[PDB]
This record gives C-alpha cells, structure tokens and sequence, in this order.
C-alpha cells in the first residue's frame, strides 16, 4: 500500500522564455501581443471615413475642378489621402500655413459648404473672367477653384476699391480661404488690375491682414509664369469678417461650417482599399479585432487599440513545466 | 526549481492526472486512480489568474503617436517629435519584454513551491505510518482502503489510530 | 514541557495589494502617497506670489490705467493671474509673440519700472493728445497705457521724423515695448500723421526692425474699428536702441529692467486666494506639506514637490500577513 | 506562503507578542510567556527598512510640466507637448503601482522565510530530546527549566546532555 | 539566505574549493580533499549566463540627444526639448538602478537554494548510513572509500547495501 | 568517515548591493557601466571630422575672408566648432532661419563649393568694388565674403533692373546664399543704387521671396550702421532659380553642392583636440571603447554608443556570497 506526490503534464510543446532559460514548454500559457491585422479601413462608431481618392487635402478644401466628387457636404471618423493622388494646387503658389491647416482639418469631423461671399458682393469689376489653363474641369481647358473667385478689373475702366463682409451670427466656426495674385511683370499686372500700389487687407476681432504683390518672374509650373498666395483661416462664433482690396484679389466665395472633434482624430496616407465593414480599433496599417493587450502592427492609429510595442512575443506562463514521459 | 521538486527529485509528471495542477496517485487493494488537489490547486489558480489580471490591468494605457506634418523649415521640431515617439516606444518594449522574462521565471518557482509544500503537507501528517522513498511516493506500513486515504487528502489522518 | 514557534499578529486592519493577491491585511505598512492638500497660495522661500488680480498679464506689463494698483516695482516667487481678470488690451490690437513674452516673464523674479524715453526725446510734435475712450482710468473717460505715448503731428504742421537713443549701460536686461497704429481709412491717417508714406524702424546690435501701417476697417472692438500692432524687446546690457519714425509710433515711454530666475518660473491661472502663510512644495490646486515619495493633486508645481502620479494609493507592506485568532 | 509557515502548518499569529515579528512561547515548571527572537527580527527590520529607503531614494526625480501657452497656430507643437507630458505621467504610473505590487509580494515571502527557518533552526538543535507536532510546536521527553530555555533561544543548546 | 544555507547553518565557505560554485570535501582513510558538483555548478552558470545576456539584450537601445540650437523666441520649445531628454535620462537611469538592485537580490537567492538543495540531494540518498550534524556535515557508520564517496557523487549510492 | 557540502570563496573584496542589502562581498560580478573616456576627437568609419577652428559655421559658409582655409571642398563624419570662435558674420546682419540652417548642416556629409553666377550675369553694374573695412582679409584691410558679390550702380548712372538663371540640372541638392543691404539713410542709398523704389525678388518652383530695404540708423557694429539681411536656401534636383532685382543685391555668387546624410549628424561645440585616430563610438566629452552596456560621460554622441545613464556604477552580482574564514 502506498501514496505518491507529483503535478500535471500533457500534449502541450507551446514555450516560454525566463530571466535563466530560454525554451522552456510548459503546461498552460497565454499570449498577450497581437500581430494579425486585416489590411482595409472599415467604419468607427458605425461611420465610414473619408475617401479623397486622386484628391490631396488641399485640392479637396479650396474645390480644384477636378475634385468636385468631393464637392458640399462631408462627415468623416477619419480621413484618407491616397500616396499619388494628382489633383491639389492647380495653379502654382503656397498655402501658408499648410501643416496646420492640415493638423486643424485633421481634428475634425464635419463640413457644410456654404456660399459666404457672392460675386454681387464685389462692386465695379468683372467676377466673371476668373479662369485660366493651369486649373480645367473635366469639361473645360480653363477653370478655377469652387470655393475662390478671380477678380478682374472691368474691360475698360480702372480697379475700383471693393468691399465685403460676414457677420457670423451662427454656432460654428467658419474655415475660409483666399489669395493673392503675383503677376511675373508688370504690362500683366496692368492688363489685370491696371496701374498704381495695389493692396489686400482683412479684417476680423482678432485677426487682420495686409499684404501687397510681389510683383517677379518665376520658373514656369503648369505652363505659369505668376504665382498666387494662398491663405486661410477660421471665422469664430460672433466674430465678423471685412474684406477690402483695390487689386489682386483672390476672394473668398464658398466657405465651410466646421464641426470640432475635441478628440484625437487621424488623417491616414495609405493605399488600403476602404470596404463597408466595422471596427473598434483601426491601424493605418490594418484593422484589429483583438482582445490582446499588446500589438506590433502600428502606432498609428483611431479608436481603442492595444499598446504599440516592437516585440515578436509577449508569451506568459501560467501553468507549469512540462515533464510528460 | 529552486524548491527542488519539480525535475527535481520528483523527476517527472503525470499525464494521467487531468483535473488538476498538483494531486496524487494512490494504490491500494481496491485499485489505483489519479486525483487532484483541489485546494491548493484552486489557490493556483486564482493568484495566477490575479498577477495575469494585474498585469493586464497595469498595462492599459497606450502612447499615442500622430500623423502631424513638418515644413523644410521645421526638421528640428519634427526630429523631437520623431525621437519622443521612439523614445516611449522603446521604454514600452522594455518593459513589456523584460517584465515577461521575470514573471514566468517567478511563475515556474511559485508551482515549484506548491508542489514541494503539499509533499511537506503529506510527509508531516504522516510520520511513522510509512516509508518516505525520496522520489515523493510513501510507502505504507499498515493498510490503507479508500475512506483512509481520502482522510489524508482532506487532511484529517488520525495517526494515533494506525501508529501501533 | 514543551516549546513553539511562531509569528507577530495584532488589532490592524490595514490592506496592500500583491500581483497573487488583493486586500490582504498586514501588521505594519507604509503609505507613500499624499492625496491631501491645502486649497491656497503660500510663499515660496519666504517670498510672496505677484496677484494680479483683475488684471491680464497683458494689462500688467502695458500699464493699462485700470490696473495701476500693480505699477512700479514688482517681485515674486510665482505669478498668479486670475481667470476672468478684465483689463489686458484695452485698445484693440495683437501682441506680437504673446506667448513667448508669458514664457519669458515666467522665467523672471522681479522688475523695475523706470523711464526710457521722456516726451522730450520726440522732437516737433504732439505728446500730450495721445488719448482714446478704449482706455479709460478709474478716473477718466479717455486716457492710454502708463507705458506708451501716442505721438500725434503738432496741431497744424506735419509729421517730422524723429528720433530716440537708449544706450544700456547697466548690468541688467530691460525689457521694453512699442507699436504700429493701424487706421482705418485714409482721412483719418491724414488727421493725426498727416499724408505721405510712413515708416517706423528701430535698431540694436543684434535687431532690427522696420513697419508701415495697414490701413483698413476692421470690425468695431471697444468701439474703436482701427487696430495697434504691440512689440516687446529685451535690451541685453551693453546694447543700446535707436527710435526712428516718421509716423504712426506708439512710442515707449517707460521699461522694465529685468531680473532672470534661471530656475524654472511659474504662471498659475487660478482663483484660490493668496494667503500669508510658508510653504515648501506648491501645486496649482493647493499646498502640499508632505514627506512622502509621491502625490495626486497636480503635475504643475513651483519648488520641492513629490512626484505626480495617478494612482489612488500605493502602500507598501513591511511587517508579515495578519493572522489573529 | 510558499515556504509553507505562516498561515500555513502555523495556522495562525500570537497577537500576545508584542515585541518582535518572529519568536518563542515556551511552557515549562516556571511558568510559561512569549519572547521574540531579537536577531532574526533585527535582521528582518534592517533588510526591510533598506528596501523601503532603496525605493525611495530611486524614486527622487520628478518629470515637471509647465504653464507655457500655445497659440491657435501652434496646434502641433502644443499636442507634442501635451502628449510628452501625459506620456511620461503614465510610464511612472505603471512603474510605481507595479513596483508596489511586486515588491510586497517578495516582502510576505521573505516573512514566510524567515519564519521558516527559524523553526529549522530549532529541530535542528533539538533532535532527538523533543518531538515534533508537525505545527511548529516541540514537546520535551526531558525537563527544561529557564536557563534550559534561555540556551535554545541563544543557540547554544547542548544536545549531548539531555540526550540519555 | 532565504533558504538558511548559505552563511546560515553552513556558516562559511571553502577557499580551497577552486573548481566550481558548490561542491564537496569528503574525508575517509585514503585521504580528503575538495571536489565541486560540476552538474549544478554548470547549471548555476548557463542560467546566470543567460540572465546577464538577456539584461544586456533587452538594455539594447539607445534614446539619443541633439544639438539643436533655439533661438531667443524659441524657449519654448527649447525647454520642451531638454524636459524630454531629461525626462527619458530619468526614466532609463531608475530601471537600470533599480533593476541591479532587484536582480542582486534574486541571484544571491539562487545560490542559496541551489546549496540547499544539493544538500537535500545528499541526505535524501543517505538516510540511516549516516549521522547528520545539522552544518552541513554527515558522518558515515559504515566504512566509505573512493568508489563509494563517487557513487554518491555521482548520485547512484546504494543504499541497501551499506544499511545493514 | 565523513562527508560535507559547501561552496565556494576567494580573495575577492569586491562588492554589490541589494534592495535588501548594501555593501555585501562576492566571489565574482561584472560591471556594466563605463565611465573611462579619452578627451579628444577621432575619427568615424575611417573618417575624419571638420575643424572649423578660428571659424563659426556662418563665417565658413559665407566665405568670410579669414576661413579661407576652409574655402573649396570639405567632407567630414561630424563637424567641430570651437567655443571662441571669431570669424563669423563680419558685416554686421542677421542670418534668417539660423537655427534650421545649423541643423540641415548637421544633417549633411560633404560639400562642393561651386560658382552658380559670374559676375557677368549682373548687366550694366559694378561687381568690382563691393567691399568694407567690415570685412577685411589677412592681405587687406577692405575684402566682402567669397560666396557673396556687393552690386553697386555704374560709376555714374542709374541701377538698371538686374537677372540671373540656374537650372540645377544635376541630382544633387544646393545650398545657396544671398542677401539685402538695408542702409543707415537716404543719402547713402541713392550714393549705392540711386533714387526710386527698390526690390529684391526670388523665384523657384516651390520658394519664392520678395523684399524691399529696410532704411535706417541703426548702433555702429565693426564701425557700420548699416545692416544686411542674410538668406540662405536649397535648390532641389530639377528646380531652377530666378533673380531679380533693380537695387541692394547682394548676389549668390558661390554656393554648395550638398550630399544628405540620412543618418543623425553631429555639431560639437568643444576645445579637445582632434588626433588621428580612430573610434566606433565619439561623445562631445570624449572617446569610449568599451564593450559595455552603460555609460555616464555624455548623452551627446555619434557612432555606435553605450546607453547613457546617470549612475555611478552598475555592479551585477554573478557568483554567491563571500565568506572566507
Ligand atoms: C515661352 C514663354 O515663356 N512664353 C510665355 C507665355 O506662355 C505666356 O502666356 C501664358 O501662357 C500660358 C501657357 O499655359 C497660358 O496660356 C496663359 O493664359 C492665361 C491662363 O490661361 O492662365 C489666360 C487667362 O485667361 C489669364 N487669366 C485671366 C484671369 O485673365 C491668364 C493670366 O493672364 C496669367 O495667368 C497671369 O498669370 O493667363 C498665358 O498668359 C506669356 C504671358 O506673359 O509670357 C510668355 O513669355
Ligand atoms: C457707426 C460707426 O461706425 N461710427 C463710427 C464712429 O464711431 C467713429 O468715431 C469714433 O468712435 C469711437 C467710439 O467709441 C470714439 O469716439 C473715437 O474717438 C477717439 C477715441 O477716443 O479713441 C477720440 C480720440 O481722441 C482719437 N485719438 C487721438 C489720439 O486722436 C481717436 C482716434 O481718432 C481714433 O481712435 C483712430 O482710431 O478716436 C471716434 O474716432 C468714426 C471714426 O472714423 O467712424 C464712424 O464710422
Ligand atoms: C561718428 C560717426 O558715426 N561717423 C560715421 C562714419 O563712420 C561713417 O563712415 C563709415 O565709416 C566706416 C567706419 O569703419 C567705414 O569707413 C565706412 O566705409 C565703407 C566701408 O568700408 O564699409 C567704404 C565702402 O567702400 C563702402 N562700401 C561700398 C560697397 O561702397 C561702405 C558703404 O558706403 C557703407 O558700408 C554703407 O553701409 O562704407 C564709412 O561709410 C559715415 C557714413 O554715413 O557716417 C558717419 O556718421
Ligand atoms: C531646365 O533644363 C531642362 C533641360 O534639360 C529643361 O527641360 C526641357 O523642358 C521642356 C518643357 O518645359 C521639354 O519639352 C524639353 O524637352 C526638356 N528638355 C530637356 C533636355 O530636359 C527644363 O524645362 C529647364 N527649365 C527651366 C525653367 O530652365
Ligand atoms: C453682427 O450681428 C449682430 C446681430 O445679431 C450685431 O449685434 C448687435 O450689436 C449692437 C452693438 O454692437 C447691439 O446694440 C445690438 O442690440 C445687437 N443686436 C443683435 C440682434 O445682436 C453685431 O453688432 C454685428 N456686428 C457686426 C460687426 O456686424
Ligand atoms: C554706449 O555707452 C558707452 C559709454 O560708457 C560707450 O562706450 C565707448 O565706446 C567707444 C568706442 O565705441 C570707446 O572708444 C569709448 O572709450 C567708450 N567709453 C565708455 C565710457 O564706455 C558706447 O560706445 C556707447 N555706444 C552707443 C552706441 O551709444
Ligand atoms: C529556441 O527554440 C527554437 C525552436 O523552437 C530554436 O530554433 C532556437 O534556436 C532556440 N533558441 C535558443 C536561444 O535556444
Ligand atoms: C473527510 O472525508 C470523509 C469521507 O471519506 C468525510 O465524510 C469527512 O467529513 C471529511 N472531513 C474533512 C474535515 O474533510
Ligand atoms: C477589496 O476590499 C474592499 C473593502 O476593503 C472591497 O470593497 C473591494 O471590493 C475588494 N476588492 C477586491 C478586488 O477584492
Ligand atoms: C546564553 O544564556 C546564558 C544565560 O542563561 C548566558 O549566560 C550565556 O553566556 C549565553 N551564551 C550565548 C552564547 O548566548
Ligand atoms: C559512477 O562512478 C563510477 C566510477 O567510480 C562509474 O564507473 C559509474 O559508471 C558512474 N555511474 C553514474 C551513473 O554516474
Ligand atoms: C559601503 O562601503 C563603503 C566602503 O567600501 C563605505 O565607505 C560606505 O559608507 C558604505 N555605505 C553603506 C550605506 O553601508
């Protein structure tokens, strides 16, 4: 008669490293780190993210011809810019301020495209010849931007002092845009807006803005010789805008309502094709659905995900060695 | 293990035993039969399931990188960004790795322990009664049926009683 | 006769926490976080905080006239700046660099108010009309900051240049300020600065600066439609400032000499009340009087603080399990 | 424990002494009462006292957040901040409520060790003249008075003696 | 030591004993002399091999400062900047300090109960033939040569043989 | 007969701690942390770095007539400049955008001075004598800078509009400098580039620049009142330049073909010498050759270095405790 001590083993070959010993199977363990992904974007809190498709940011928001697939109204979890996508700054110039603007619309969710200035606003000139070769439609060889108009003196007279303002009586804070024109020499300068210094001034509670051309010859870019200033900013609740300018006005026409996330948003260059699927955690890398605590797919990302971490395993032990014979 | 038991002088397990951590293999004239200890196996269970659940738990927070864009005029604020965001990577990883490594070696001890303090638990009830081998089996001197083993499993072996 | 051994136990009731095991009651712990704080502002090496009271650090520095309970000399271990505090810019315009001047006064212990430039400096005109509604004392209708002059063309003739020099000849920095007036329209541009183009410029060793105004309506602030560009400078000892404008100067008038901390500095936004008491250790959100390694209160503190943490507790067993019986 | 002693074979705690963590209740002609083992207990406080200032001490930095404002065209470099602020924040987190739990762990097993070998300590002077109850209590076959007592707590009991 | 072997009941250690960690010094008529117990020597060795590599691997990263210059207006960044190098300076600082700190501990452990459970291997094989003294020391009844000291060495005594 | 276990011990005296512990003698250790340096520069993959030595990285790139031992070629692992330093920017002026200038140096390997316009592309004006007692070299007491050419009107007439053109037709990247004298008064503007409004105008595919002078009097540095404006930019791989101006050019003249490193990049402020020899690992305090985990010299390096740490020493405990008897 007898009675003998001993533990549990089993079919298990899964191991584990320690401090003293590296491989050693045990009975039971579990893994903490996820490393599979699907490689899509699907929707976050039931809604879907923002396609620009062969649109950049900047062609998106200031209404190049060819984006107007993305004209009006959009509402977004996230965003996408495709890595080659054509259609951004038709005719050649600078946003000012571009990283910023971009980081701004990044934290975002929302825009309603709205008329903010009507060509009637501005008095004595010609609204209606603002276009040029270096930004067609698909429809035409020479456009400009949605959101801008070119004016131009009257085919005669001189460029009178014009004047403009929006009084922003409403909730929500109102991105807008504008521009000046720099000719490349000074017969264009005349043709366009006619003789003497030329200025563009803005107005707001708290904010104002001068500027004159500067007036020089550059490199061609889209067969242009001329470049515009690009500029942008953000009307607050409350806060009204005066436009005024005596030459070389791009002024602001539409302008966009925007709604402030207040949380993290993500603006994600990739390639990944967008399917109607869902997610609660969304890599610029992939989807994960996981219940791990750890990943190594992406630090970027929108949602709820597991920590980032450059591990290939986070394997614990909870049973014990594996002595089976 | 570092108590000795487990590959230790108890050379090997029992795949038999599937009910359990820790147990027994006992054999008298009714028959044979693996069963488990219940007790201190459920103790196992429960503090390994709280250092998993802690760990867990500790681990619930996420640094957060961002797709933030930098000027040609602005590569040194960019550089701190980029050095931030793998500076905080890299002490992540290092503490995840590293914490794993410690865990289970500690982990492995802690059912080492057990299984060498149930032998101890056996052995001190026990004394006289039987022939301790030195490889965890007891050799009886008197005869055991099944209400008498089961009196050492639930841990109330009169030894009075069989020491004569 | 017989012998045991065993172990301590007694009336404690007090838990710690193990990775195997949670509310487990121990004999002797310690604790060491403070969760506890007093709510209210104390001296900080046995010197005393600068209240700021109803006034904006803006206000403060400017010498708006409202806020002439804070002028002359200053000195402080911290700076408290109250949250709805009314006076800062009185007349409407942006302070240049803003953020950077909060930053830098930060990182200061004291000041001295003297004066830089008499009305005499400024040569052929108007130093005694510089005054507007937009800035009223408690004790006028219309008057301007302590610290700036509005120079206006001498009641008939026309603005001559003039010019100023500060030579620093002193061992401390001076901290100091100017503007560009910007109005509205053109007549009102010939009213005060009379026609013709007008420049303001000022030199030191290691900066320079030129402005001309950028003349446009603005939306009505305080009443008023124009607007003031503010400038601030540090002189560096051995340096000295050269004035030169022909028009539209807001000219300083009187300085500060400025004393570096070259520790760390702190601004608290914040309405606990300043009371006369010491302290060695404050956050924010109050006192802490502590030995203790760690803290929950506040991240943001001046002088010698545990460190922040958000943990609830984080007690630390020392004497064995507790088994009575 | 994992050495088996305290809430284990020694089911419970004297809450009668009151002057040291580990020691003695002998029972003799004199009378009985506790007495702590001043050595183990004094090497007990000493180890556990330098860990506590060990921690501490490695626990004097402070990472320091500031006041320092950002405009509305300053987006970036304000999130950079916020984020290296916050980041920081939740690595002493972790570190320190990690730590914690850990180290009171290790702390209750060097308790349980010590307990431990102390009644090792004991059996192995005390061989063959008592006998062992199995719950850390010894019974004498001989008499032992208070001088007899006194020379097993200071360690020098003479074994030869009382062995006849 | 935790586990009371190590400068506890064998007080001291054998300068003579210059061929591993742990060992013996028998005595019998032929002569005595120092051996070590290559086994659990080279066993102590791989592990503690394998903790300071893997320490050394997982310390494996460098976070990595810049001279980058800021100008008068940038103090704000250029202080954002030194906090975050500092900052990671402390955080890399504390868990190398206080991993040393833990792991000493832990490797001084490791031998301990690696001792004492070599002594256990021993007085598990020779159970009645000899008379343990309690440091560590076992004196034979019967008589023990060469090839029998090695088969205890080797761990395969036998131990019916020497028991009558 | 007998037999004992034991363990081991030896002459050893040196010591570790524990959370427990501190002070305690063991049979062996290892130390992870190096704190043995050798005060001086070497090179890196058989490189060697760039001593600016009586040079600062302005006066070098500019072409300061006193670091013409500097002027031409120059590769370097890393770049040394010496704290005293006095050739810089002799003609008084700042750098724009100094710091990323510094840094985008840093980010580099290698130059190729070049000429990028003769004096010949400037039409109709003096490129002969365009110099200062500002900036002599060691030969005369009047020179300018050997990248830059001071335009001055012909010794009679006026300052005719003035042009220049690169295409960077090669697949590399240039560094390239120009500038705009701002003068002390009128009188000395119209003796340099006569009356009329004056411009200064730059254009690329993705940079353009419009400046006009900035007139006035400004404290006498190495005997000048005036001031220049210095810019400095990079010409991509297909991009190509225009010039213009009509007054107070400062004109490229030679600039630098430049090779991205890609890898860090280092900039040591430092007084050590630099010997020829070689290192895999080089701090801005010195050599390390070492095998070791830690360090605590400097947490400035390039190469391939220790983890930097603040301790003393990082002692590891390998063998067992020491007792000896
Ligand atoms: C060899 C060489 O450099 N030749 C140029 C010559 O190309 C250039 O003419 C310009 O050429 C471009 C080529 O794509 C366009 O044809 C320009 O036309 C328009 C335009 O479409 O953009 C017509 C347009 O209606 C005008 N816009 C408005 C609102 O009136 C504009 C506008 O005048 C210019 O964009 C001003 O920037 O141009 C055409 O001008 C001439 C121009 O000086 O210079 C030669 O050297
Ligand atoms: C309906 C409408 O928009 N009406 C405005 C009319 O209000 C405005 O007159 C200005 O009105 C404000 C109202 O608070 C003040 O009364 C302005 O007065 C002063 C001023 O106090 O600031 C008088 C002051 O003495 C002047 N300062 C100096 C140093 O001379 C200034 C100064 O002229 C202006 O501040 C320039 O910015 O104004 C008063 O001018 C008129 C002005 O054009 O415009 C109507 O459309
Ligand atoms: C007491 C006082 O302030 N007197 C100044 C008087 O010094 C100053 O004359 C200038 O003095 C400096 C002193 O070092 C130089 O002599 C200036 O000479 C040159 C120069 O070397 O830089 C001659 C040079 O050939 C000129 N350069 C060219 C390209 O033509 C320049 C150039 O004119 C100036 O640098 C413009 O900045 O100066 C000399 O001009 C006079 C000047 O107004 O003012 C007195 O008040
Ligand atoms: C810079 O140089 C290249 C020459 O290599 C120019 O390239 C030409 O561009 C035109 C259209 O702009 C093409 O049709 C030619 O066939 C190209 N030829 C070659 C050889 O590249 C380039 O346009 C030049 N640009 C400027 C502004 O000078
Ligand atoms: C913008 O619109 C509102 C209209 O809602 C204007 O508000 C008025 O402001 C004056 C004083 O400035 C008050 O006395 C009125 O009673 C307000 N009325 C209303 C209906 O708000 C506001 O002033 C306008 N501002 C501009 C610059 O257009
Ligand atoms: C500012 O003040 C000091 C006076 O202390 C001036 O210093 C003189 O400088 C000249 C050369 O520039 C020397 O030759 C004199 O001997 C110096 N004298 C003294 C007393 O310092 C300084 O130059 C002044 N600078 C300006 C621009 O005002
Ligand atoms: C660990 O095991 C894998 C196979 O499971 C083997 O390929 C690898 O080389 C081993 N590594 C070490 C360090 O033993
Ligand atoms: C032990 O086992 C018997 C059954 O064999 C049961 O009836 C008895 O009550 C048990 N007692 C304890 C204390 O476990
Ligand atoms: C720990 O104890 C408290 C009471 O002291 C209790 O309210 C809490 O739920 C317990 N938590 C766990 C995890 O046991
Ligand atoms: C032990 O106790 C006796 C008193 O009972 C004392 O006189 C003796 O010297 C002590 N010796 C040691 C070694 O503790
Ligand atoms: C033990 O030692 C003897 C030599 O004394 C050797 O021949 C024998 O084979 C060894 N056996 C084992 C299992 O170590
Ligand atoms: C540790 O030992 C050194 C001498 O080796 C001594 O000077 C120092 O004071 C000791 N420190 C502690 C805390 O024991």
């Amino acid at each position: 008669d007898k009675i003998c001590i001993g533990y549990h083993a089993n079919n298990s070959t899964t191991q584990v490293d320690t401090l003293l010993e590296k491989n050693v199977t045990v009975t039971h363990s579990v893994e903490l780190l996820e490393n599979q992904k699907e490689k899509r974007f699907c929707k976050i809190m039931n809604k879907a993210p923002l396609d620009l498709k062969d649109c950049t940011i900047e062609g998106w928001i200031l209404g190049n011809p060819k984006c107007d697939l993305l004209l009006g109204d959009q509402s977004w979890s996230y965003i996408v810019e495709r890595p080659n996508a054509q259609n951004g700054i038709c005719y050649p110039g600078v946003l000012n301020e571009l990283e910023e603007l971009k980081a701004f619309i990044g934290s975002g969710e929302r825009v309603e495209r709205f008329e903010m200035f009507p060509k009637s606003t501005w008095a004595g000139v010609d609204t209606s010849r603002g276009v040029t070769n270096a930004c067609p439609s698909y429809t035409l060889d020479s456009s400009f931007y949605r959101n801008l108009v070119w004016l131009v003196k009257t085919d005669s007279a001189t460029y009178p002092v014009i004047k403009g303002t929006y009084n922003n009586t409403g909730t929500q804070p109102i991105l807008y845009f504008w521009g000046v024109h720099h000719p490349p020499d000074t017969t264009v300068q005349d043709n366009l807006y006619g003789s003497g210094d030329k200025y563009v001034r803005m107005g707001t509670e708290s904010m104002n803005f001068a500027k004159s051309p500067e007036i020089a010859a550059r490199p061609a870019v889209n067969g242009q010789r001329s470049r515009i200033d690009y500029y942008w900013s953000v009307l607050r609740p409350g806060e009204t805008l005066n436009v005024e300018s005596n030459g070389n006005l791009i002024a602001p026409w539409y302008a966009y309502k925007f709604v402030s996330t207040n949380k993290k948003g993500a603006v994600f260059k990739s390639d990944l094709p967008i399917e109607n699927c869902d997610a609660t955690c969304q890599t610029i890398a992939g989807v994960l659905k996981t219940n791990k605590t750890f990943q190594n797919v992406s630090p970027l990302w929108i949602g709820e995900c597991p920590k980032y971490v450059k591990s290939e395993s986070l394997r614990l032990a909870t049973g014990l060695r594996n002595v089976p014979q | 293990g570092i108590f000795g038991a487990i590959a230790g002088f108890i050379e090997g397990g029992w795949t038999g035993m599937i009910d359990g951590w820790y147990g027994y293999h006992h054999e008298n004239s009714q028959g044979s039969g693996y069963a488990a200890d219940r007790e201190s196996t459920q103790k196992a269970i429960d503090g390994i399931t709280n250092k998993v659940n802690s760990i867990i738990n500790k681990m619930n927070t996420q640094f957060e990188a961002v797709d933030h864009e930098f000027s040609n005029l602005e590569r040194r604020i960019g550089n701190l960004n980029k050095r931030m965001e793998d500076g905080f990577l890299d002490v992540w990883t290092y503490n995840a790795e590293l914490l794993v490594l410690l865990e289970n070696e500690r982990t492995l001890d802690l059912h080492d322990a057990n299984v060498k303090n149930l032998y101890e638990k056996v052995k001190s009830q026990l004394r006289d009664n039987a022939n301790d081998l030195g490889n965890g089996c007891f050799e009886f001197w008197h005869k055991c049926d099944n209400e008498c083993m089961e009196s050492v499993k639930n841990g109330t072996y009169d030894y009075p009683k069989y020491q004569k």
